[PDB]
């Protein structure tokens, strides 16, 4: 019964790391892409300087 | 035409530049979000469908 209770607590709380192994890599790639998009969005306004 | 008070050609060029800037902003949003439809403004039907399925 104690083994069953521990197995049930593990079913309740334990994460499935095998999907996290891919989610982490995709999240780091998305972070890099987001930094690039924010940098381009920062660069965009300053092209008005060419008109003056 | 040869007027110092108005510049229709700069107005048309400004319209084209505003259009290309808006398309670049949409591309920036698709890059930083990774989604064709990230919010209800992008497309309401597919957004409601994907959200109910999620």
């Amino acid at each position: 019964l104690q083994d069953s209770l521990d197995a049930g607590v593990g079913n309740l709380v334990d994460a499935d790391l095998a999907k996290e192994s891919a989610k982490l890599q995709s999240l780091q790639t998305k972070q890099q892409l987001g930094v690039q998009a924010l940098s381009i969005a920062n660069q965009t306004p300053q092209t008005i300087l060419s008109l003056f | 035409l040869n007027s110092i008070n108005t510049n229709p050609g700069a107005l048309l060029a400004l319209q084209n530049l505003n259009s290309t800037n808006t398309e670049l902003a949409a591309t920036q949003g698709r890059i930083n979000t990774g989604k064709k439809v990230a919010n209800a403004k992008d497309n309401g039907a597919i957004w409601s469908m994907a959200k109910m399925q999620s």
